[PDB]
RNA sequence: CAAUAGUUUAAAGAGCAACGUUAAUAAACCGGAAAACUUUUAACUGCACUGUGCAGUUGCAGGCAAAGCAAUGUUCAGCUAAAAAAA
């Protein structure tokens, strides 16, 4: 005429750490951020913890990136060559030469902007995420040197001595 | 994103330099970007085929504002421009000096696709 | 707990533009040095005692660097030298927590909120604060459970030269 | 002030102070101070500072309301506060 | 609020007993019915039972096509059923869902009570779904999980809104506003006239004014399911989802969705028998072409030549 | 509000915003009263609280760390300190 209840089992045993995906100098975390709250030692705010499952899912994204490509760690005002696929135009291939002027790093979000002059066109400028898959290859070729942001700013508007390659090739 | 009455600058040979917008067609809002067509008036012209005060069609090719792409990029230019055209859709002149984008992969500018010096694709 | 606000660094604007709003903390960061215990507003001590701990930070990195700073908010020579030598070997141990805060009701006049803020280890003290170390019994989980996940965990307090600089010293002698 | 002046009062006359019920309070005018304070454009305002007296009357056993507050005590500082006696050890099990 | 308590008279001995007998009668009620969780056929109307989650945040990932695709990921924590409702006691049937966790000491004895009475944990959010027939009443106890859904279809979020404060006209209603210059005075975000002169000679009700903006229930319908994470709890929908982080969001099939599209996804009905732990990570897949307009005319050109 | 553009130096992967993103062409959607039903010893402040508390004692947007900086880790601060012995 008793009824006794399940208890969970534990599923690491003797390791107090689940062994979440986090960055490597981070220190580990001691609980998962899509557990039951009922399930947990701790009762931290669901809000707290959300924001926290967050950063897991992009962490896991960021390691399956990494496996399938490999870039150089390039900087604001390097010559970069860059291998993309239009989409337009039946997924051809294209390399791209320019000057790299905007850097962010931002994790899965990071991007960079591209810029070139042509012979008469004038500039043209480009904004490209880095994890996106259309990009097929990075390279560094140069170097371009300048003082300051304002330096460089005054660059770009006075379109000169940015004729890398004249057109784009394949 | 070009509003109304802006003043564009022409990368055709057909003589004409400086237009400004008069008109839209259609319905595309309170701006018009790259690959729409409007209705423009000729400022300032320097040839026989065209003369100031004239009202001609003409198709946005070049705009500082960004130009999105589905896959999440974007470009830009450092200048407006426009293409000059006929009545029946085809441009005034036989060379463009500028960067073809894009938008001009459509089966319906095969002749810009062809008098165009560079191209981005 | 302090709140945060959304303007550069989360302070109070204590009814002041910024640049009163950083002549006045300075002063009363010096006063706090000097005395130990001040009797003010709720929102002048809640401000103080933010500052005062990373004020506290400064002192205790004893490089030049930190010196540096700290030379641009103490306003006495005395108080900036007590400020490296005293109180950085007092909390060499303690991780945070070196000022408290107790409400002590209203004013007179305005009716204003005030609070009591003062240093959490000294003679004097209002109360007595827990050990800047806090032991771990012999045989309990904590101690386990410490091993597993910070194998370098600190029961007891470290004197001023460890063993490592001690053995060097006697080699060298 | 009132109140205590009251109660004091009433222990002079032979009652008892825990049975005291506060049965009748009421105010009334005093003699005002007169003042004038000028405004714009030639006119002029009243400037008064008011007065009042109080009255508090004290009786044994009247009706009284069921009204009662909560007591807690202050901050415990000095000898007499005993939180860094505590020991966190158990909290680390299960 | 409510009206004032009417005025009660006790009743007259020769009918205070009869009263109490027929009143009694009415207020006798048989068994509880016993639901069996068993799979069932789906009918042109026949409504299932949704969930409650969590809003988590926004996220953004690449499709097979190279698209960027933004998403809003929504966590279930806990979803059980905590009480039926039934025609003879109540005059309809449905399904009473709760979801979260509580302490007992947080919480009123009246809520506390519920819960305690048969055995289940105190849950922070109840909510009640329609049923069309007594078969489709689920079990109290039973869990509803992300597999409740399958990847690909439509579904309705509901919630509250981010509460944004006193806000004035030209940001509560988007009202144009006054000139910046040429001698306006001190109307410059002012709403203008609110009405005419002698007639009609009053303001009508709703007329548009400052006040508190951000906390209304709002509902979203049409939004696509991208991704379905079974054993973690985790859905991943394309859009916006009204609510800040932490808000409590109710998912819902679409009914924009025909009952032929139903039938075609197979959906689980009454909901998913069996153990969502050994299920896989799915993503849906897109039978179109993002990039069509550049090899056919389909895109939108106002002009006709010659 | 993931990304893109603008904006704050006691700064920033902050917050708010559209020039940005998603959805709608319906017996759908939203508001207050209330029958009935259920639970209770019939309920009733508060985290600096003029943003939000979907945070009430291993609770926390303070402090501190090698850390993505309203997240992770944590021995300190404040609100609110705990235990029969033995078998
Ligand atoms: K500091
Ligand atoms: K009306
Ligand atoms: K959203
Ligand atoms: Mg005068
Ligand atoms: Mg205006
Ligand atoms: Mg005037
Ligand atoms: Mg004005
Ligand atoms: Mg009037
Ligand atoms: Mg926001
Ligand atoms: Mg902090």
């Amino acid at each position: 005429e008793v009824i006794i209840p399940t208890i969970p089992k534990y599923a690491n045993p003797y390791k107090l750490t689940p062994g979440v995906s986090q960055r490597l100098r981070t220190p580990k975390a001691l609980y998962e951020p899509w557990c039951p709250s009922r399930l947990l030692l701790k009762k931290r705010n669901v809000r707290a913890r959300m924001q926290f499952l967050l950063d897991v899912l992009e962490t896991e994204k960021e390691v399956e990136f990494q496996k399938q490509r490999n870039y150089p760690d390039f900087k604001v005002g390097d010559v970069l060559d860059v291998t993309m696929v239009a989409a337009e135009n039946e997924r051809k291939t294209y390399v791209h030469r320019g000057l790299c002027i905007q850097k962010r790093d931002r994790g899965y979000g990071s991007s960079f902007k591209l810029y070139c002059v042509f012979s008469d066109s004038g500039g043209f400028i480009q904004h490209l995420p880095l994890c996106m898959p259309d990009i097929l290859d990075i390279k560094i070729v140069g170097q371009v040197d300048y003082k300051d942001e304002e330096d460089l700013k005054e660059l770009v508007e006075s379109e000169s001595r940015e004729c890398k390659f004249l057109d784009k090739v394949l | 994103m070009l509003p109304n009455y802006s003043f564009l600058k022409v990368v055709d040979n057909s003589g004409a330099k400086l237009v400004k917008i008069i008109g839209f067609y259609g319905h595309p809002g309170k701006a018009v970007g790259v690959g729409e067509v409007v209705k423009v008036a000729i400022k300032e012209a320097k040839g026989e085929k065209v003369s100031a005060g004239e009202m001609k069609k003409a198709v946005i090719v070049e705009q500082k504002f960004p130009v999105f792409r589905p896959n999440g990029s974007h470009f830009r230019h450092l200048r407006n421009s426009c293409v000059l055209l006929s009545e029946k859709g085809q441009p005034l002149g036989n060379k463009v000096r500028a960067l073809l984008t894009y938008e001009f992969i459509k089966p319906r500018w095969s002749k810009l696709r062809t008098i165009t010096t560079k191209k981005l694709f | 707990t302090v709140k945060r606000f959304l303007r550069p660094g989360g302070w109070n604007r204590l009814n002041r533009p910024v640049k009163e709003r950083l002549a006045l903390i300075k002063n009363m960061a010096t006063q706090l040095v000097e005395k130990e215990r001040i009797r003010t507003t709720l929102s002048k001590a809640k401000n103080l005692q933010r500052y005062g701990d990373k004020l506290i930070t400064l002192g205790k990195a004893g490089t030049r660097e930190s010196w540096l700073k700290a030379n641009d908010i103490v306003r006495t020579d005395r108080e900036l030298h007590k400020l490296f030598t005293t109180l950085a070997l007092r909390y060499k141990d303690r991780q945070g927590g070196y000022v408290r805060l107790i409400r002590a009701g209203f004013r007179r006049g305005d009716a204003a909120p005030v609070a009591i803020v003062e240093l959490v280890d000294r003679e004097g003290e209002l109360r007595q604060a827990r050990p800047a170390v806090t032991p771990v019994p012999k045989f309990s989980v904590m101690r386990w459970v410490k091993q597993q996940l910070d194998p370098k965990f600190i029961s007891e307090p470290a004197p001023l030269l460890p063993p490592l600089v001690r053995d060097y010293l006697k080699e060298q002698n | 002030e009132g109140l205590e002046h009251a109660r004091k009062d009433a222990e002079e006359k032979g009652l008892d102070p825990k049975k005291l019920v506060v049965s009748t309070v009421y105010t009334a005018k005093g003699k005002y101070l007169r003042g004038f304070q000028p405004m714009g454009k030639g006119f002029a305002g009243r400037k008064t500072t008011r007065k009042t007296h109080l009255r508090i009357v004290l009786r044994e056993n009247a009706s009284v309301l069921p009204f009662a507050a909560q007591v807690v005590s202050p901050s415990r500082v000095g000898g007499a506060s005993q939180k860094h006696l505590r020991d966190i050890s158990v909290r680390y099990t299960v | 609020g409510y009206r004032p308590a009417k005025p009660v008279y006790p009743l007259p001995d020769s009918i205070a007993s009869l009263v109490e007998d027929k009143i009694a009668e009415l207020k006798k009620f048989g068994p509880t019915p016993e639901p069996a969780l068993e799979p069932l056929p789906l009918t042109p109307d026949s409504v299932r039972v949704g969930c409650i989650t969590v809003k988590a945040g926004m996220t953004h990932e690449w499709d097979e096509h190279g698209v960027m695709i933004p998403l809003t990921v929504l966590w279930i924590d806990e979803c059980q059923v905590v009480g039926l409702k039934y025609f003879e006691k109540n005059g309809y049937y449905a399904v009473q869902l709760g979801a979260g966790c509580v302490k007992q000491h947080t919480v009123l004895p009246q809520i506390a009570g519920y819960y305690l009475k048969h055995d289940l944990p105190i849950k922070r959010e109840m909510k009640e779904y329609q049923v069309s027939s007594p078969e489709a009443l689920l079990p109290v106890g039973t869990h509803i999980t992300a597999a409740h859904f399958v990847v690909g279809q439509q579904v309705d979020v509901t919630g509250y809104t981010t509460d944004k404060g006193f806000q004035g006209v030209m940001k509560r209603w988007g009202f144009k506003g006054m000139p910046a210059s040429h001698g306006v005075s001190l109307s410059h975000r002012k709403p203008g006239a609110t009405g005419g002169r002698q007639d009609p000679g009053k303001i009508w009700k709703e007329k548009k004014l400052p006040g508190h903006m951000g906390d209304e229930k709002r509902t979203q319908l049409g939004l696509e399911l991208y991704k379905v994470d079974p054993k973690r709890n985790l859905l991943y929908v394309k859009g916006a989802v009204p609510g800040p982080r932490g808000a409590s969001i109710l998912v819902r099939d679409s009914n924009r969705m025909d009952y032929e599209e139903r039938v075609a996804l197979n959906l689980p009905y009454p909901t998913f028998i069996g153990s969502p732990d050994e299920l896989p990570v799915l993503v849906r897949k897109s039978d179109k072409d993002p990039y069509l307009m550049y090899k056919k005319e389909i895109d939108y050109f106002p002009i006709k030549w010659k």
